């Protein structure tokens, strides 16, 4: 004659830090899945989005500074920029500064080419070599 | 070689790739969902604002507390530190568990006797080889770290039930350090249900019904 899962939420709420759980108070596992102090969150996304629009892709140190402070794997971003633009291999848009109207364009264009050809996986285009 | 090395590095980004993907559809985390992690250090904290909240959403208070202490588990706190914890706040009417290295052991006695505890029981952990254990033990090898278990209260309440579980526990030590298993089971026959708490958590043991806190949280 408890409910523990509500319990749980209040306390989440007021109690725990604000990536470990949500709004709504529930708990997200993305931060659980990912080492602990290497969580990469909403906002520093926004943050790498921000960097490739104004310094451009493979310009980390520079963008580093800006928006991460230390700040982050240098690999990760590459990595997550992998993402944005939709593609595994990044090399093509290399330092060319593509506005977040663009990384959202050369993402979705990207996508669809990859589909078609049928060398989508895991919803990033795979690219020949 | 140059094209093996190639190869890995996209055979690798491809995994991200997928993980990253699944975590965006919603993949679970390997805690249970009713657990309720906390990151911070103790010394640090308030336990004004856990006690608000836990009274708050609960009108109660812990009916177990646990503790692998870092003595200077192993993350250096001062002596007094640990000590001087106000755990006496956190529960009113309850058991409270207590890891001793052979160390510590008398010390740790001496601490639930502080914080008001009477001490009942201790539960002994064995490491099977799978069967036995070798420690380097200044006068004795060691084939166990043992808990201290300590009362305060009524426990002739319905919750508690008596002769629920055995002082003995059985496990391989997975994870090193980590503790056994069987101690969460054995907390519930003890209690069936109840609020518990623990201190100095690693993430690996997280439980549902379980708050804990912990600075790698």
């Amino acid at each position: 004659p408890l409910d523990f899962t509500q319990y749980a939420k209040n306390m989440r709420k007021d109690l725990s830090n604000q990536d470990i759980c949500l709004e709504d108070g529930a708990l997200n596992h993305s931060y659980f899945l990912t080492k602990k102090g290497q969580y990469w969150t909403p906002l520093n996304q926004k943050a790498l989005q921000r960097g490739i629009e104004l310094f451009g892709v493979g310009n980390w140190k520079e963008i580093n500074y800006d928006e991460f402070s230390g700040k982050a794997n240098i690999v990760e971003l590459e990595l997550r920029t992998c993402m944005i633009l939709g593609i595994n291999d990044i090399t093509e848009y290399y330092g060319k500064k593509i506005s977040e109207e663009e990384q959202e364009e050369i993402k979705k264009s990207n996508i669809a080419k990859g589909k078609k050809e049928n060398k989508l996986k895991d919803n990033i285009y795979q690219k020949l070599q | 070689l140059l094209q093996d090395i190639e190869k890995r590095i996209l055979h690798y980004k491809q995994l991200f790739f997928k993980e990253q993907n699944e975590i965006a559809n919603g993949k679970r985390s390997m805690v249970p969902d009713n657990s309720i992690p906390i990151c911070s250090d103790v010394t640090k904290l308030n336990f004004q604002a856990l006690i608000d909240a836990q009274m708050r959403h609960a009108g109660k208070m812990f009916d177990v507390i646990m503790m692998d202490p870092p003595w200077q588990a192993y993350d250096s706190l001062s002596d007094e530190k640990i000590q001087n914890m106000p755990i006496q706040s956190l529960q009113q009417d309850g058991f409270i568990f207590v890891w001793a290295i052979n160390a510590k052991y008398r010390v740790t006695i001496k601490m639930i006797e502080n914080w008001g505890y009477k001490l009942v029981d201790e539960i002994t952990w064995v490491k099977k080889t799978v069967k036995i254990a070798k420690g380097h033990g200044f006068y004795l090898q060691h084939a166990k770290e043992s808990c201290l278990i300590g009362v305060k209260g009524d426990v002739d309440n319905g919750r508690f039930k008596k002769n629920i579980a055995s002082d003995v526990i059985f496990s391989e030590r997975r994870g090193q350090s980590q503790k056994p298993e069987e101690i969460y089971q054995y907390i519930n026959q003890l209690c069936p249900n109840g609020n518990y708490l623990e201190i100095f958590a690693r993430r690996n043991n997280l439980h549902d019904n379980w708050v804990s806190i912990g600075n790698e949280l």
